[PDB]
RNA sequence: AUGAUGUCAUACUUAUCC
């Protein structure tokens, strides 16, 4: 999830936020539980466990 | 400055992990935010997986209060003695017992 | 404008009193706050130009020495037909300045 | 954040820390005033907003009795008294109703406001009554400060005066009239009617020019003091009438009319201050009558103007002097009678060392002397002032050394013999030689002095200079400044008269300072360059450009806001001339030194910078230079960047924009977002200043626009928006609107949010694209929206809807669509379906 | 006679000084009622608007003059 | 599809016609308002032929055109009151055939709007001021000075604008060098905007309200104002001062009433008709236009009504007041 | 006082335009007039939402801008990323921009007049309706049948489709050139 | 409980389409989204 | 209320409104003063007086009781004043 | 899976200003 900017800044994908700098999104990884919204995409993509 | 986030002490905290202990340099290169001297005090302070943050007991109140009688000065040479090893939480026990037996 | 969003203009009757700029607002546009086309003359309303209010700037309010023009692109947009824009009011700005 | 010894008896409250427990928690959280008061800037700020929400919540009652005490402290500082005023505005835009219960509880802290020694204090005082007055009901404020008006003390009586004036100008003259009227009435005692009639003075200072309707009526009222027993009334009486008329512009002279005959019989028989005071009065007068009926009061006043010349009474030489001024400059009155009666008492009494040290009585006494030289003339004044140039004292040397300099501006040197100029030209040198200060009367008045002899100066042109260089050098620090600056200002002199080798002099031997570390003697010194540069051309220039030029390059910087200013105008002025003395390598080097002058924290630098970017962008060409600009990190947010927008704009000028455009479109691919508004804004700039030339390059930057005005973030809608409105203003008329339309529709979305920028940008936007594509599109997207009951989109839609409506009002007519005729109304406009 | 009702002013804001511009909370007969007085201004203003409305009738341009100005206050009623 | 417009013949409709020295001579020219175009006519005295001196397109709907000359002055001015938002003053030069804008100054904004000031315009018959009203709640009034190089020169114009009122006609009122008022007629549509009964729309009638400006307060009041019997189409300016009494005749449907300022009574009568008439009877009679010829031993009036007949409108007077309204049917 | 919107519908003579926050309008009548307008557009999807029109785009991270073929064909481009790559001068040409800026200049797609700009207005890129007979190149390349496509042949045997009855295609009841092998 | 969810999302608001089968709605968008439906379009087909 | 009916102070006199307005000052205010005769005075000046200006003027005056029956009792005597012939209230002709 | 509020950094604008 972690994408690079074009001003030397980070982007979330997952999250689909911004990262002022290297420790914030450092820090939406623990947090920011994109993660766990995935299994939505997860039974769609395959109707078996 | 060194205001010591939280974000930022997880992220000193895996390059502790991940790339050792007597590596300054190569820690301060994954932060923009501190120096080598910086992160190694913080390592040392409060990032260390050895230090009793909590627990505050009678035993070791009663080990400070026996010992800065005896030295002064140098609470840097007691930090280990003691067991705190933070070189902090024993100047604040002492102002704390000298603040409480004061009233 | 876009440095004092807080300040209002006097917006009264158009007179015969051609308005003025200071010489640190000068080429400085009333209305749309630029630096080029200036296609109109600034006009000042009577009770802004009296006495000691006489040879003022409108936008600085200072020493005018040059004549104060309006915008092409405020002229265009009929923002000049409009009243006297004399600055009245003075807030958020020139006031902590002086203490330091 | 820390609290003052003293601060303790209010903010004791807050040290306890019992806490968690109604009303004590209110006050008790409204210690936010010690945030604001005492702490770091950024606590004040968002403590202000803070408390500016809660206004409606915590109310008045609590706030004032919380905050009256701390503006009422006997320690306040100053920044912290303002601070206090501020918070008690920012809280009265809200509260209205509320009030009503403690206007006098804030007037009596207010008024002394309004009697100060700051004058950012009495306008800010003025500003917060206003708001209070109009904030609170008329008949709260009258019924509110009656018994203020026979209080004992006069303090409260005056201050409360000024008071009544500004309410008085907020809710207007005849709303309050019958209230005074009914004052200067009274018949109990004299001490209201005093205050009432300065009460009408106020009120003539405030309100000032448009006094004017009502004079009648005013007049009406205060002509009653001036018979009365009492004397103070007739005084302060008769001097509201003087304020009156005073700022009674040459009319309304009838109304004033039934007041004259007996000021003229007191002017008789009085002895003292009132005396002078009915000399104000007549003397503001005078230039308002007819010069026949003028004529005979005039000579009448003349003889007590005379005698009254002499009292010690400063007071009094304030009034006869600023008398004489308007008697005697007059139109119907004849030269030879001042020169013989007037003029040697006026230089013996009027002119010594107790006025000139004062401030008021020296200036208007370089007015009354300017107007008496622009009547009798001027080789008479001067003539007899210049021998008090030698005098000792410098503000006395000031005072005739800027009266002779306002002279010889009105009426011009021409009148002035040859000896006097001799002892002209020796008195200025004389007094130039000895400055205590810094200042610029000595300055410009030599400048005016020189330029106003005319060529009658040339054979004092080896004193002067001889002057010049030895001063040049004297004191760097104290006055190479100022003997710089007399070159600059003397050099079209030392120009016209052709003597060239005072120009080889100025020239090289100012060359030669450039090294100088002092910046304030240094700006001045390029500032002397750049005035010999506009006198001598280029290709005749002593020091020769290829030798100047390179030599200023390296002074860039200097970080000095003098040096810095100077330097980039001279670089300025040589680089838009001649330009081509110096190679082209030289020149990109001075770009690359340039593109950091944008760190200036002055306006006028960056100015002079772009436009010198420009030409030099005209002496090299478009693409080198326009990529040198988009090298830029934009690291800075607050500004810093858009100057070198600016710069690409000009740039895009200089050259036809024609070739440059695809080289930023290009560069708005690069994924730094920053950079991608930056070049946004290069495009609003640009439309600006190219204006008819878009009618082409519309279509390139339509797709782009789609694709920002699509928003990854605020800033691409609204400086995109932006975008549109210069486009839509610059192609008006010339066929094109199509394109607008499609952006329109990607416009359109953005109406809706609370951000005040893209709100405002979004209103501009949509403004230009109303004169460009016409309103009947505009309000084909307007209807709909305006019969919304839901609290916003009626908002919105209206407020468009009255953008549109103000102008264009003639044209819409037509658009309105057809609404079917209900019940009790007709809808149907039927003249529109009368056919032949 | 206590109205308790002072429209005077709050703090130098709003306070309406032109006519037909509007505001979020005008009615629908008060807008009409506004749109049918421009549209009289504006067919008494525009000469050959009033021309070709004067050619259509059989009355003269005074009298239609007269009506137009007639009919401006109060054209609906209701607001 | 780029396409050129050109004018091949001009538009010969007048909607405006002035008469006096415009050229600064004995001779009197015709200042004729076209549709889109401005157009200078001379008419011959022997030949009996109007030729056409200049013609030129202003580009814009003239809505006002009236002519005014200071005290003391040997040539006529042009006002031109058009759509746009701004008063221009003309003056023709023979020597150039072109009229030279004396004077320019924005009032509003453009179009042909109810608060725009341009559909009236009355000027001062000393020429001392030019006072031009929209048609409701707008007025405004200029003064024109002479410069010391006899240049004439306009002041900044006075504001007297009044909220929910209609100005159907507005004319200067002659007055023998005192206080100059400008009389028009005025309606008060603020009572019939808010009754839903239509009670208030009824019974209000026009009134004739007389604006004076103030030369020695520089500012501009309603000083006198009456309501009429009638609503009314356009005024008459009767001269004053010198020559003849103060005073305006009101024209009005099937009646005419001239009514001076203070003391003087007002004097109505019927409009006649033409003997045997085909036209329905319910329909009234107004006047369409007025001329005034004034001389030096007496003044004379010409209006025409709503069937075209021109009648000789004469005013008997007293020493101080007028004593009747002698009209006489001239030709058809 | 409010009409309910089925009496609302019932009344209008196009209720396809209706909107259920139209009924707290002080007139319906002359909102569904000019709502039902020939040329007019209609509001922004704004006056409802939360979100400012500005605040959704959060997390998209697409391309920020595209340059056009007119400056791509100049060399601006690769001499300003080396210039951006020596930073972290050419001079190529002089006429060739004034001949790409002139003759060489593209029109732009511009929109409709009706053509608001929606909130996401990217990921509905919908074009007509591509119907039965008629289909895109790469799909052709993908399918790989050289100048009907070759289900049309099973058109032929199971019947003429029940979604689109009034078909004709090429070669069955449709007597067909280029892509288009039915209408 | 996610009842500030429910209240947001528009749940438990009375509605009915009768010519969907008398059928009810738990707000006003589905019985927008009911009234056309296949449900709705079959009885409007049934009812002719 | 009674301050909606229009008056004229042109067709009533203005010494016999004196003494009555000065018992209702003094019987509102207490003692004597010489701002609320002045605001008399001025609030009578005019010849077509505003009664709701005049209430709000002397409206919160005293504290919002007494100077609406001031004012009632000032809008009658001014009323009767100005329907009769001469001029003059009712508590004139009896002295 | 939006949205809600709130502690808390981070960028951006106002040609903001000694």
């Amino acid at each position: 999830y972690f994408m690079k900017n074009h001003l030397g800044s980070y982007e979330c994908k997952l999250c689909l936020t911004l990262h002022n700098n290297e420790g914030s999104y450092l820090a939406h990884t623990q947090g920011k539980k994109h993660q766990t919204n995935l299994a939505r995409r997860a039974a769609k993509e395959a109707k078996e466990a | 400055g060194g205001v010591w986030r939280n974000t930022e002490d997880e992220i000193l905290k895996a390059a502790v992990m991940k790339y050792g202990k007597n590596q300054w340099s190569r820690i301060a290169s994954l932060l923009h935010r501190k120096s080598a001297k910086q992160c190694k005090a913080r390592w040392y302070e409060w990032l260390d997986p050895s230090i009793k943050k909590t627990e505050w007991s009678r035993e070791e109140e009663e080990k400070l209060l026996h010992l800065a009688k005896l030295m002064p000065t140098q609470w840097r040479t007691i930090a280990p003695i003691i067991g705190r090893t933070a070189a902090q939480c024993l100047e604040h026990y002492e102002f704390l017992l000298d603040k409480a037996a004061q009233r | 404008a876009k440095h004092h969003p807080d300040l209002i203009f006097c917006r009264k009757q158009a007179g015969v009193a051609i308005g003025r700029l200071c010489e640190k607002c000068d080429g400085k546009c009333v209305i749309c706050d630029s630096y080029v086309r200036p296609c109109t003359l600034v006009r000042i309303c009577d009770e802004c130009n009296y006495g000691s209010y006489q040879g003022r700037c409108v936008i600085c309010g200072g020493p005018g020495v040059s004549d104060a023009y309006y915008c092409k692109e405020c002229t265009i947009q009929e923002k000049d037909r409009d009243g006297c824009p004399k600055i009245v009011n003075l807030g958020s700005s020139k006031t902590d300045l002086f203490y330091e | 954040p820390f609290l003052k010894p003293d601060d303790i008896q209010y903010f004791d409250k807050l040290l306890v820390d019992v806490d968690e427990s109604e009303e004590q928690k209110e006050r008790k959280i409204m210690k936010l005033l010690l945030k604001i008061k005492n702490g770091t800037p950024p606590m004040r700020k968002a403590a202000l907003r803070q408390i500016t929400d809660k206004a409606r919540e915590f109310g008045a009652g609590p706030l004032f009795n919380q905050i009256l005490p701390l503006l009422m402290s006997p320690t306040l500082e100053d920044q912290e008294r303002h601070l206090l005023v501020k918070v008690i505005d920012r809280i009265l835009y809200k509260l209205d109703d509320l009030v009503r219960p403690y206007v006098h509880k804030i007037l009596v802290v207010i008024e002394p406001l309004l009697i100060d020694e700051d004058y950012y204090a009495r306008v800010e005082g003025r500003e917060i009554i206003s708001n209070l007055a109009k904030a609170a009901g008329l008949a709260t404020m009258i019924s509110t400060m009656r018994p203020d008006i026979d209080n004992m003390d006069e303090y409260v009586r005056n201050t409360t005066a000024r008071a009544f004036a500004v309410v008085a100008s907020a809710l207007g003259i005849p709303s309050l009239l019958p209230f005074l009227k009914a004052v200067c009435k009274s018949k109990k005692s004299w001490q209201a009617r005093h205050t009432g009639i300065k009460i009408v003075q106020q009120i003539a200072i405030l309100m000032g020019c448009a006094i004017l309707p009502h004079l009648r009526s005013l007049v009406e009222i205060i002509e009653h003091g001036l018979v009365d027993e009492q004397q103070k009334v007739r005084t302060i009486s008769a001097l509201a009438i003087a304020a009156l008329a005073e700022a009674a512009t040459p009319y309304g002279i009838e109304s004033f009319d039934s007041v004259l005959k007996p000021l003229w019989k007191g002017i008789r028989q009085h002895r003292g201050k009132g005396l002078a005071a009915f000399l104000k009065a007549i003397g503001y007068l005078i230039p308002l009558m007819d010069a026949e009926y003028a004529n005979y009061y005039t000579r009448e006043v003349m003889l007590i103007l005379i005698r009254e010349f002499q009292s010690p009474d400063e007071e009094m030489k304030k009034i006869v002097l600023k008398v004489v001024k308007q008697c005697c400059g007059t139109d119907g009155v004849e030269a030879n009678y001042i020169k013989t009666e007037i003029l040697p008492p006026f230089f013996k009494h009027f002119w010594q060392h107790r006025m000139a040290l004062d401030r008021r009585n020296y200036r208007q006494l370089v007015d009354t002397t300017v107007e008496l030289a622009n009547k009798v003339g001027a080789a008479e004044i001067i003539s007899r002032i210049v021998d008090d140039l030698k005098d000792e004292a410098e503000q006395y040397r000031k005072m005739v050394m800027e009266t002779i300099e306002k002279i010889m501006g009105n009426l011009g040197a021409a009148d002035i013999d040859h000896k006097l100029e001799e002892q002209l030209i020796d008195g200025i040198l004389y007094a130039f030689q000895e400055q205590t200060t810094e200042d610029s009367v000595m300055l410009n008045g030599f400048g005016t002095v020189v330029n106003a002899l005319g060529k009658r100066v040339k054979p004092y042109l080896p004193q002067i200079c001889g002057t010049v260089l030895w001063r040049l050098n004297n004191k760097s620090a104290k006055v190479r400044q100022q003997a710089a600056d007399l070159i600059s200002r003397t050099a079209v002199v030392m120009k016209t008269c052709q003597e060239e080798k005072l120009m080889g002099h100025l020239g090289v031997v100012l060359y030669e300072y450039l090294g100088e570390e002092y910046p304030e003697v240094l700006g001045s010194i390029l500032g002397a360059l750049k005035a010999i540069v506009n006198v001598i051309g280029m290709h005749k220039m002593t020091p020769p450009i290829k030798d100047l030029l390179p030599r200023l390059t390296p002074i860039l910087k200097n970080r000095h806001e003098k040096v810095q200013e100077n330097c980039i105008d001279l670089v300025g002025r040589i680089a838009d001339r001649g330009a081509e003395y110096v190679s082209a390598r030289e020149w990109m080097r001075i770009c690359f030194e340039l593109l950091e002058l944008l760190k200036a924290h002055k306006k006028a630098i960056r100015r002079a910078t772009v436009n010198t970017f420009g030409y030099i962008a005209k002496a090299i060409g478009p693409h080198d230079v326009l990529a040198t600009l988009l090298n830029n990190l934009k690291v800075q947010e607050r500004q810093n960047r858009v100057c070198t927008t600016v710069a690409i704009a000009i740039v895009a000028e200089t050259c036809s924009p024609f070739t440059v455009l695809p080289a930023l479109m290009n560069e708005y691919r690069v994924p730094e977002l920053n950079v991608q508004n930056g070049v946004l804004k290069s495009l609003s700039f640009l439309f600006e200043y190219i204006g008819e030339m878009g009618k082409d390059y519309i279509y390139a930057v339509t797709p782009l626009l789609e694709d920002a005005l699509m928003d990854r973030d605020l800033v691409h809608r609204q400086t995109a928006s932006a975008v549109v409105q210069h486009m839509s203003l610059g192609v008006y008329g010339f066929g094109c609107e199509d394109s607008l339309n499609h952006l329109l529709n990607y416009v359109w979305p953005n109406v809706f949010e609370t951000s005040p920028h893209v709100i405002q940008a979004v209103m501009g936007a949509l403004e230009g694209l109303r004169v460009a594509i016409g309103p009947c599109r505009m309000l084909q997207y307007c209807l709909q929206g305006l019969f919304h009951p839901a609290r916003k989109v009626r908002d919105v839609y209206w407020k468009i809807y009255n953008s549109i409506y103000i102008g264009s009002q003639d044209a819409l007519i037509a658009h309105y669509p057809r609404i079917y005729n209900d019940d009790k109304n007709t809808y149907i406009r039927y003249e529109l379906d009368y056919i032949l | 006679m206590t109205d308790r009702y002072t429209i005077h002013s709050q703090l130098e804001h709003l306070q309406s000084k032109y006519i037909g511009t509007g505001h979020a909370d005008t009615t629908k007969w008060e807008w009409l009622v506004n749109q049918h007085r421009d549209s009289y201004c504006s067919y008494m203003g525009h000469f050959d608007l009033l021309n070709y409305f004067a050619i259509a009738e059989n009355e003269s341009k005074a009298r239609v003059r007269f009506n137009l100005m007639e009919k401006m206050l109060q054209p609906c009623g209701p607001p | 599809m780029f396409l050129y417009n050109l004018t091949l013949q001009r538009a010969t409709g007048i909607s405006f016609a002035i008469h006096g020295n415009f050229s600064g001579t004995k001779q009197q020219e015709i200042v004729v308002s076209r549709g889109k175009i401005l157009e200078l006519l001379r008419p011959d005295p022997n030949t009996g032929k109007v030729h056409t001196l200049l013609t030129v397109e202003v580009f814009g709907v003239i809505r006002s055109l009236m002519a005014f000359r200071l005290t003391g002055g040997t040539k006529d001015y042009i006002v031109v009151g058009s759509d746009s938002g701004r008063i221009v003053i003309l003056e023709y030069q023979p020597s150039k055939n072109m009229f030279e804008k004396i004077h320019q100054e924005t009032f509003g904004k453009s179009g042909c709007r109810r608060i725009v000031p341009g559909q009236f315009l009355a000027v001062d018959p000393k020429g001392r001021a030019v006072m031009i009203s929209a048609i409701e709640k707008q007025k405004l009034v200029y003064i024109l000075n002479r410069d010391a190089a006899a240049r004439l020169t306009i002041s900044s114009p006075l504001e007297a604008h009044k909220a929910n009122t209609l100005v159907y006609h507005v004319v200067g009122v002659d007055v023998g060098f005192e206080n100059p008022m400008f009389a028009c007629l005025e309606m008060d549509y603020e009572e019939a905007d808010n009754d839903p009964t239509g009670e208030a729309a009824a019974n209000t009638q026009q009134t004739l309200t007389f604006y004076e400006l103030d030369l020695g307060l520089n500012h501009v009041v309603r000083k006198y104002s009456e309501p009429l019997e009638e609503h009314g189409n356009f005024l008459i300016t009767v001269p004053g001062g010198s020559d003849g009494p103060s005073g305006v005749l009101i024209c009005s449907e099937n009646y005419i009433t001239y009514k001076n300022f203070g003391d003087q009574p007002d004097i109505r009568c019927p409009i006649p008709r033409r003997r045997n008439d085909l036209d329905d009877p319910e329909r009234g009679m107004i006047f369409v236009c007025s001329a005034t010829h004034k001389t030096k031993s007496m003044f004379f009036f010409l209006a025409q009504t709503e069937q075209g007949d021109i009648f000789k409108i004469t005013l008997e007077t007293d020493e101080d007041m007028v004593t009747e309204i002698r009209l006489k049917y001239f030709d058809t | 006082n409010r009409f309910t919107v089925a009496e609302l519908k019932q009344l209008v003579a196009r209720p396809d335009v209706v909107e259920m926050h139209d009924v707290t309008a002080q007139d319906p009548k002359l909102l569904v007039h000019l709502k039902a307008t020939r040329n007019s557009v209609p509001v922004p999807r704004h006056w409802c939402f939360k979100r400012k029109y500005l605040q959704g785009k959060r997390g998209i991270e697409k391309p920020p801008f595209e340059l056009p073929d007119f400056i791509k064909r100049t060399g601006i481009q690769e001499m300003r990323e080396a210039l951006q790559e020596k930073e972290e001068k050419i001079d190529i040409d002089y006429q060739k921009l004034h001949d790409a800026f002139f003759k060489w200049q593209t029109k732009p797609k511009l929109t409709i007049h009706g053509d608001l700009y929606y909130e996401g207005k990217e990921f509905e890129t919908r074009l007509k309706e591509k119907k039965p007979g008629d289909l895109s190149d790469e799909l052709r390349i993908s399918l790989g049948m050289p100048v009907p496509p070759p289900w049309l042949i099973a058109m032929q045997r199971y019947g003429p489709p029940p979604s689109y009855p009034n078909l004709k295609i090429p070669g069955l009841n449709s007597p067909l050139y280029g892509d288009v092998f039915g209408t | 409980i996610p009842y500030w969810l429910y209240k947001l999302h528009g749940l438990n608001i009375n509605y009915n389409c009768e010519i969907c089968g008398n059928y009810t709605y738990r707000g006003p968008k589905a019985f927008q989204r009911h009234f056309a439906e296949w449900r709705h379009a079959h009885g409007m087909r049934c009812l002719g | 209320e009674c301050l909606e009916k229009k008056v004229d102070m042109s067709k009533v006199n203005l010494e016999v409104i004196k003494p009555w307005i000065t018992k209702r000052v003094t019987e509102i205010l207490g003692f004597e003063d010489d701002v609320v005769i002045e605001f008399i005075f001025n609030q009578l000046e005019v010849k077509n007086p505003d009664s709701k200006m005049m209430q709000i003027n002397l409206t919160g005056f005293l504290n919002g009781k007494n100077a609406r029956e001031f004012m009632g009792e000032l809008w009658p005597l001014l009323l009767s004043a100005q329907e009769n012939i001469a001029g003059i209230p009712s508590a004139f002709l009896e002295l």
